[PDB]
């Protein structure tokens, strides 16, 4: 019925030393039926990272229309979209459905190719901007999350040590969810290479 | 959320707190609830956030086409108009629930714009979750025509009652001091908690975590 | 199960270094109509203990016969019964903890919400609520209603935690407690200008003030 | 219409070590967004080296906390000063609560002791008398944000040794009282960054042996 | 209600009521009962004092309590009634808990049970 | 429970009854006997609210049973019947109705007669010469109406039966796992093992 | 929820998995749901879990009064009927049950009664109860023979619990077996679900749209 | 709330308390209800402050148009432009305006608009929730053609029995003359109307 | 319904209108809504009919059988078994009664039992629906130890402006007068207090 | 309408899809296909909502075969199943939406490879190598999971699938009157007309 956890799933995404990582579970269900583990919630648009949580018709569907508003802006502008400038687009975007939202949970997570500065952001259904530099979590399993990446993180993370930090955050907090899990996939990103990593865990 | 404002000897000082929930949990401990509206003019806000973070940002960018067309500086009551009948058409749909202090022409002004469209001009108001607690502060001190820094204290000391009191209000005090000569942006003016301390470092050795398979793509 | 009818708004109170103080104004709302002015409902029992009771008056009512009776009965063969073995505010709390619990477990409850002030035998100060649910707490200050949200705020500010209590005097202490009075009749709907106040101090016993008002208001900003 | 029941917030924690165990609870008492106290007492030492916690509605958990504690007084009474074994007040707590199955005690019971072996006991109850053994246990509002963590430290949850990569897990080595109250001190901390409801104070009560010891440690106020 | 103790000790340690329900069964026509290697038989007498007598309908000595099951008595005829009734009663009441007919052991039991109920109860003999 | 029909031929009454026990999403069981002996020539079938069924029919079968033993009797199928007939009726103003609708069918001795009674869950009885109880009806009343004769014999009806069952096989949304028939007749009862 | 038994040759094998839900939030993965009703009866948790161990727990008192009364071991259609009964009493206050009453005696020989919250009492042969029972009943409906090993029957009810346990989101955690003997039921064990995927999928090359 | 509008000899006065309130809580205890659609035609607001306030400013807006046009606008013209918006959006309104003006030509008038929309044309008029109590002492003490300090002391009284006994009425009096003379505006304290 | 009690210095005066309505129609316009419970205590009633005369009649059967125990029952015990019977049935009662009564000792005494069934001693009381419209009269003209004539003057002004405004209150102004003297009815025809 | 399954083996995709049609109280129809060739390599199963069902389906086909007379060109599955997708995407925000739900099998000529498509109603897209909607998952995807390989024939698919379908016919309280399955692969879509 609430149109947010009917095919569960969750993002979380960190800030460390000169990067950025943002992971998801695979997870794609029909309340209790586990109907896919290759359901992907990460996106990326040049070097700007998307990750959505929620109603997956949606998911799909934003993908989908960041892409299109991305490229028209990449042919405009001649250069690509950064993650201070997108955060604002999914806002903008959400907020025009204000009475008739898509039921996503959308993290941004990138680093400014100018500044070098690592970015991370979060939003609720109609685009409110949670900005923080710590961490940002959605899905079915955000407080899970929350408690997790409270304990866990610490600032100024050299990517490999963000890496096992992100990851054990994510995997903890999915195998107290019964609607996350079934795969797990994080993104490293420095300024000029990205690594994407699939975690081996537990398929119940 | 507690916010809250005063009109002092010289202008306007508006508070607020930092904490940003999601149900019971907290998602942000420093967020700004101090919105720019126009050079001298500033909102608070509370209420459906989405809703008061559009709300403000429509009407500020408004009121700088205005101004470019007029060449003068925008009034506060131009500003409350622009808010208070948009949020009154809207029958109380947009949840946006504001503070909204600056100073004109005419000198400094304060109003509360509630979500279905009515407004209040006031020498002291308190609006969020943490009101009662912060008007208790005002009640109890208050007087017209304070000096800057006993203003600044008294909105602080508010705001503070508001956070230790509410459960839904936490974290920093910020202020925005706004008077003819100045504006003042303290972000933040007070940090009433400190971040409570780990006993222990949970972080994990590297190669703890099981890995399927790894792909590096150069950008 | 019933809806309350005639009520009373907020009693406050807190803890100072010798006793407490509890205070309530005196009227009994009738919905919007400010019905009955001349309600008390701070209830001394013996020279040791005040019960101040919010909500509904009827049930008010009904437990101040109850305190009056259990008060004759505990004098029933009873030597002691103005000494060693006279009623302690530990004792009239938990009577009435029971009472409302076990009301509420019938779905049948007392619309109220209690503080009982007191000092017990050795000189301890004792606070603590309960309401129509059961529930019970304490804390250096207490409030019900109203004086929850606005009171407590600024009561705390004098006692924020227990080692504040023994630095509190009994004047810093009513001076708070009518100065948060005051506010309530700024902002609470259902309050009135008229009250009483009770301090129990273990050294000079049990002072009740009547005909209390709220003064020193600032209204003269309104005319701008 | 009259709803009996209430929230008074509140979060609990019970973990058994190998010889000790701990019960722990923050102070803060609640009704909506107002704080009724910044302390008020939620872990209970019942007699009989066993401590007991009835977190969510607090006149449920109180009369369940008194009748419990009534119940090893009369064990005592009839039964010649026999001591109460942790198991024998875990089943004896499911009929209290199971007595009220249709009108239940609106409460989330942990008891914490030694079972007769010395080895550290916990036990957790579902409102309505369903009860287990458990190593690890937090309670109420911020349970959510504590077990994952637990899961994660205490039990060794997706840890593997490194070189392995998955093969070999990161093995289950006991942990001292020390060890024990630092992971408490540090969900607490966490969950009162977090919760809103979660905050004021904490108070753990730690089983050996010895008998019963408390120690007490400021939370975040706000 | 009626609640006077009739069976009661006497001062030889003596229960005179049950005793004199001993010289009830006394007075009762002969019954006996003999099991073979794969048989019960049970034998009982009819005393001739009563002619003119319409043996089809006149109550039998010897009672089904169940298919498998029998009882014969020796005493008041109007007292074994009811513990028949209650036997019977039982019997049906076993075999729809227990989903299995009474052993004999099970229903002399019950039966006993129900005699010596009413040597310690009040307002009954 | 699901289907449950009732004929009365010449010299016997047969009563075919459903085998499928579903638990809302899953059919739990395929081989379920809804029917209890009451007394040697008088056999009891049964559907409606599940555990209410069972629990009513063994109770009706103590009794009968208890009634058998006291009088060294069997009652007529009349007797029962409106035995049954008077506790449904009783069970609809109780606190909680016993929702079971029954078919008794019997073979009456004294008369040499075969007898089926049908009642419902309100106590309402009725005498036929075919019945059914819930939707079952609905299909198979058109084509007892058309072949039905009160001469036929257990053969003809088994027969004039298999025409119904497989009517509702075609027709009904639900998968009832077939059908345990059983013949009641002078000799007692017995069951058709292959259908 | 899954939880299993089935009869077989060497007497009925009980399977059920340990997951505990309050929503979407996973409360425990170590629930004990075979209850041990005495050393010969075994009983299945579903539906309420207290509504399952009190009066399962309860109906071990009640098998242990009678065969001090009776002096003989209880049979398993009296002791599944002193529960559906119990239950039928409290029928429409709230009860939550489904469970299979499990044991093996000389007179009947395995026998298992499926006993549920509304009345219902069923003698069978294979029972699943649960969220997750359709995946079960897959994996049993297809392996299941009368003549299967007490090795194989084990593996079969570990591996019905495993299918359950991936697709079902509120199964999982690890799984308890149980072999019901005359003498007495054995226990096979707790095993992880989460190691226990893994090493199915190797062995038997099954679930090969997940990757390992 | 308690409004009220009473003509006499020299033109109109309005008066009201100063309390808003959400539920129980006084979220404004100095409100200004008195609000001033053009020179010499004001009005007293009762219900949905949203609502009167911008049925207020739509009027105000009516007025100055008007009055570029047609010059100074009558207190009936007034009434009616109140009445329009506020029977036309019945169903979506819950406003309960009271207008006064004061004319040279018709000296002072009193307009009541109750919740339907309907128009009143009275010699004094009250409304607001506080009202329902001093409809017997308003009716005994009106008189027509009272001096200034008469109508005064009139709506003080009658007003201090409205704050008295409805909660939702309070802090102060305010009050607004309309005469030839010009436009005087009027403040009451606690102090000074509850010892009356 | 309009009804009230108020004391004076010979002792106590019951006022009532006489309406009794079902809906809109007016089932008795002639209603005798003062009764009698003893010889010189009386109770006004107002709320369901059926209530409030079942209340009446078993207080007349205590009070009755108190006097023959104990002798002449005082005013607060007649008001307390009003109470008794009011608090202990509020979940299935609607009734709101005054209970006046005078003593030798006490003199005049008036308590108002409302809805909840809580007892309040009063120099006088107001009640029924259309109390609401003369609160503000009422305060402001009753003074204590007013004489008869001045009393039946306040009763019969303050309810003839109740019934004005209130259309459930109509008919005649009944009166019941309570001293030391006895017992006297009076009756005020509409053609009387509808001039005042 | 009730069961439709699908599995991609190595060189085909199989769709399996029930045959009844139920209104109610009665079975009116035992023999519906369930479904529509889009395109020549394209097969799209069907369920959901009475009328909605064919509608939709019938749109979809029109609107493939209008592209395909337009550019004179198959679209690949994919992007059948994109198109397919945000037509039941844009229906769920609609004044009233197309309750049905899909499988797409298909048989890409560029890529030779078989790819099977499963779309609900909200629009929520998934390729697997086998799939259903409804109910129908549950009972049989505990076998699909322990028995499927990617390198199976259409023979050892269709063996697959009788196990499935046997599992349903015991286990599902509906009859659904069995189904009929159709093979798509590089040659085009064809009917096993004994099943
Ligand atoms: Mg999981
Ligand atoms: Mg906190
Ligand atoms: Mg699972
Ligand atoms: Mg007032």
């Amino acid at each position: 019925s609430d149109p947010s956890s009917i095919n569960g799933g969750i993002v979380v995404a960190m800030t460390g030393k000169d990067c950025v990582a943002i992971a998801c579970d695979l997870r794609l269900g029909s309340q209790s039926l586990g109907v896919s583990n290759k359901f992907e919630k990460i996106f990326h648009y040049g070097h700007v990272f998307l990750g959505i949580t929620g109603l997956a018709t949606d998911v799909t569907t934003l993908n989908e229309m960041f892409r299109y508003k991305t490229n028209l802006y990449k042919l405009k502008e001649e250069r690509a979209i950064e993650p201070e400038t997108f955060t604002q687009l999914v806002s903008s975007s959400l907020y025009e459905r204000r009475f008739g939202p898509y039921f996503v949970g959308p993290v941004v997570a990138g680093i400014n190719s100018k500044s070098g500065k690592p970015f991370i952001a979060g939003f609720d259904l109609i685009g409110c901007i949670d900005e923080a530099k710590d961490f940002i979590v959605s899905g079915t399993a955000s407080d899970q999350l929350f408690g997790m990446c409270e304990s866990l993180y610490e600032p100024n993370l050299e990517p490999e040590d963000l890496f096992e930090t992100i990851s054990q955050a994510l995997l903890n907090a999915a195998d107290r969810d019964a609607l996350s899990g079934w795969g797990a996939v994080v993104y490293i990103i420095k300024k000029d290479e990205v690594v994407k990593r699939y975690l081996k865990m537990r398929q119940d | 959320t507690t916010i809250a404002g005063v009109v002092y000897k010289d202008g306007i000082v508006l508070g607020a707190d930092t904490r940003a929930t999601e149900g019971m949990v907290v998602a942000d401990k420093n967020c700004s609830k101090i919105h720019f509206i126009s050079p001298n003019i500033y909102c608070c806000g509370a209420g459906t956030a989405a809703d008061t973070d559009m709300t403000t940002q429509l009407i500020s960018s408004n009121l700088e086409l205005h101004s470019l067309s007029t060449g003068r500086l925008p009034r506060v009551v131009t500003a409350n108009r622009m808010l208070k009948q948009m949020l009154f058409r809207y029958q109380g749909y947009i949840g946006a629930a504001l503070v909204l202090g600056g100073v004109d022409v005419t000198g400094p002004h304060l109003y509360s714009i509630y979500p279905h469209g009515s407004t209040d001009k006031l020498p002291y108001v308190t609006m969020g979750s943490g009101s009662l607690a912060a008007m208790a502060v005002f009640e109890d001190k208050f007087r017209p025509d304070m000096e800057e820094e006993e203003a600044k204290n008294l909105v602080s000391e508010a705001i503070a009652a508001g956070i230790f009191n509410d459960l839904g209000s936490g974290g920093n005090i910020d202020l925005c001091v706004i008077s003819k000569n100045k504006l003042d942006f303290l972000r933040p003016y007070t940090v009433p908690n400190k971040k409570g301390t780990r006993l222990g470092r949970y972080r994990c050795e590297k190669g703890t975590t099981a890995v399927l398979t790894e792909k590096i793509t150069p950008l | 199960t019933q809806q309350p009818i005639v009520t009373g708004t907020s009693v406050i109170s807190m803890k100072y270094d010798n006793g407490v103080i509890i205070a309530a104004d005196n009227l009994g709302s009738y919905g919007s109509l400010l019905r009955f002015n001349g309600v008390e409902r701070l209830i001394p029992v013996g020279d040791n203990t005040v019960v101040g009771i919010s909500g509904d008056i009827s049930d008010m009512q009904h437990i101040e016969r109850l305190l009056k009776d259990l008060v004759t009965e505990n004098a029933y063969d009873n030597p002691l019964a103005d000494a060693e073995e006279a009623l302690e505010p530990s004792y009239i709390f938990e009577y009435l903890a029971t009472v409302m619990y076990q009301r509420r477990s019938k779905m049948n409850p007392l619309w109220n919400a209690i503080i009982v002030a007191g000092v017990q035998s050795n000189g301890d100060q004792f606070l603590r609520y309960v309401n129509l649910l059961g529930v019970t707490y304490s804390s250096p200050t207490l409030a019900t209603g109203f004086g929850a949200h606005m009171a407590n705020p600024l009561l705390r500010k004098v006692v924020d935690r227990e080692s504040d209590i023994p630095k509190t005097t009994v004047q810093v202490a009513e001076e708070a407690i009518v100065n948060a009075m005051r506010v309530l009749y700024y902002r609470d709907a259902r309050s009135s200008r008229n009250f009483s106040l009770a301090i129990i101090d273990k050294n000079t016993g049990l002072t009740f003030k009547k005909n209390l008002q709220v003064e020193n208001m600032k209204w003269d900003f309104a005319k701008d | 219409q009259f709803n009996p029941y209430g929230d008074n917030g509140g979060t609990i924690l019970g973990i058994a070590g190998e010889d000790f165990a701990v019960l722990a609870g923050d102070t803060r008492n609640i009704t909506d967004y107002s704080i009724n106290s910044r302390y008020e007492p939620k872990v209970f030492d019942c007699g009989d080296n066993i401590v007991m916690s009835a977190n969510g509605f607090a006149a449920d958990g109180d009369a369940l906390v008194k009748r419990f504690k009534n119940s090893v007084k009369w064990y005592h009474f009839d039964h010649n000063d026999k001591k109460l074994s942790i198991n024998s007040a875990a089943r004896n707590i499911q009929h209290l609560l199971y007595g009220k199955r249709f009108f239940p005690y609106y409460v989330h019971t942990i008891i914490a002791g030694l079972d007769e072996d010395g080895k550290g006991a916990v036990y957790s109850f579902d409102p309505v008398g369903s009860y287990e053994r458990e190593q690890c246990r937090a309670g109420g509002a911020a349970a959510s944000l504590i077990m994952p963590f637990l899961d994660n430290q205490v039990n060794f949850k997706n840890q593997y040794e490194p070189g392995t990569n998955g093969k070999v897990k990161k093995p289950l080595k006991y942990l001292s009282v020390e060890e024990v109250i630092k992971l408490v001190r540090d969900s607490f901390t966490s969950a009162t960054e977090r919760h809103i409801q979660v905050g004021d104070g904490l108070e753990i009560l730690i089983v050996t042996k010895d008998g019963v010891r408390k120690e007490f440690y400021e939370l975040k106020r706000d | 209600g009626y609640d006077r103790a009739l069976s009661i000790f006497s001062p030889d340690g003596h229960i005179f009521q049950v005793e004199y329900a001993l010289e009830a069964v006394k007075r009762g026509t002969c019954a006996v009962g003999v099991k073979g290697k794969n048989c019960v038989v049970l034998g009982c007498e009819r005393r001739s004092t009563l002619k003119l007598q319409d043996t089809r309908i006149t109550p039998s000595k010897v009672s089904k309590i169940d298919s498998h099951v029998v009882l014969s008595f020796s005493g008041l005829n109007a007292d074994s009634r009811i513990l028949i009734e209650k036997a019977r009663v039982e019997a049906q009441s076993h075999r729809l808990t227990l989903e299995d007919p009474v052993t004999v052991e099970y229903l002399t039991r019950y039966v006993a049970g129900v005699q010596q109920r009413y040597t310690q109860s009040g307002g009954v003999r | 429970m699901d289907i449950i029909l009732g004929i009365r031929v010449q010299d016997s009454v047969i009563l075919a009854s459903s085998k499928a026990v579903t638990r809302g999403i899953s059919v739990l069981k395929d081989s379920d006997d809804k029917t209890r002996q009451l007394s040697p020539h008088t056999l009891m079938s049964f559907a409606g609210e599940a555990g209410d069924t069972v629990q009513f029919a063994e109770y009706i079968q103590a009794n009968i049973q208890l009634y058998s033993i006291r009088e060294d009797y069997e009652l007529s199928p009349q007797a029962v019947s409106s035995f049954v007939r008077q506790e449904l009726a009783k069970s609809i103003r109780s606190r909680r109705p016993y929702q079971v609708n029954v078919l008794i069918g019997g073979y009456d001795k004294k008369k040499n007669k075969p007898e089926l009674y049908q009642i419902d869950y309100l106590g309402t009885k009725v005498e036929l010469p075919y019945g059914a109880h819930g939707y079952s009806g609905f299909y198979t009343f058109s084509l007892l109406d058309h072949h039905y004769r009160p001469d036929m014999t257990t053969e003809e009806g088994l027969d004039l039966l298999k025409l119904c069952v497989q009517e509702l096989e075609k027709r009904m949304p639900m998968d009832f796992k077939g059908v345990i028939v059983k013949i009641v007749d002078k000799d007692g009862i017995r069951q058709v093992d292959d259908f | 929820t899954t939880t299993l038994a089935f009869r077989f040759q060497g007497g009925i094998i009980v399977a059920v998995d340990s997951r505990a839900t309050a929503g979407n939030w996973v409360a425990s993965q170590t629930v004990k749901k075979v209850i041990e009703i005495n050393p010969f009866l075994l009983g299945t948790m579903a539906g309420g879990a207290a509504d399952c161990q009190f009066w399962e727990t309860w109906l071990g008192s009640q098998c242990r009064l009678h065969e001090l009364r009776e002096k003989e071991r209880i049979s398993v259609a009296a002791a599944s009927k002193i529960l559906s009964n119990l239950v039928y009493q409290y029928k429409g206050a709230g009860l939550s049950m489904g469970t299979m009453i499990c044991g093996y005696t000389r007179k009947e020989g395995p026998t298992i009664y499926y006993v549920d919250s509304d009345g219902t009492r069923l003698k069978g042969d294979i029972f699943c109860v649960g969220s997750g029972q359709t995946f079960a009943y897959g994996v049993l409906d297809s392996n299941y023979k009368w003549d299967l090993s007490v090795e194989d029957a084990l593996y079969l009810g570990k591996r019905s619990i495993l299918a359950a346990a991936h697709r079902d989101a509120y199964s999982g955690g690890s799984v308890n077996l149980y072999h019901v003997t005359e003498d007495g039921w054995i226990y096979h064990g707790n095993h992880d679900v989460g190691e226990l995927f893994w090493k199915v999928k190797e062995e038997e090359g099954s679930f090969n749209n997940v990757i390992g | 709330t308690s409004i009220m509008a009473v003509t006499f000899k020299d033109g109109v006065i309005l008066g009201a308390d100063s309390r808003t309130t959400t539920g129980a809580y006084i979220a404004n205890r100095v409100t200004d209800k008195l609000t001033r659609v053009h020179d010499k035609i004001w009005c007293c607001r009762s219900g949905s402050a949203a609502d009167t306030q911008a049925i207020a400013d739509i009027v105000q807006y009516h007025l100055e148009l008007y009055t570029s046009q047609y010059g100074t606008p009558s207190t009936e013209t007034a009434a009616s432009v109140f009445k329009e918006l506020c029977y036309e959006n019945k169903d979506n309104l819950t406003a309960g305006i009271i207008v006064a003006g004061y004319d040279d030509k018709n000296k002072g008038e009193v307009y009541t608009i109750p919740l339907g929309g309907s128009v009143h044309k009275l010699p004094y008029a009250i409304a607001g929730s506080g009202s329902t109590f001093i409809y017997g002492y308003c009716d005994k003490n009106f008189r027509e053609n009272m001096s200034k300090e008469e109508t005064v002391d009139f709506i003080k009284h009658s007003l201090s029995q409205a704050i008295k006994w409805d909660g939702s009425s309070g802090g102060v009096i305010r009050m607004v003359v309309l005469t030839a003379a010009g436009v005087e505006r009027l403040i009451f304290y606690p102090d000074e109307y509850e010892q009356l």
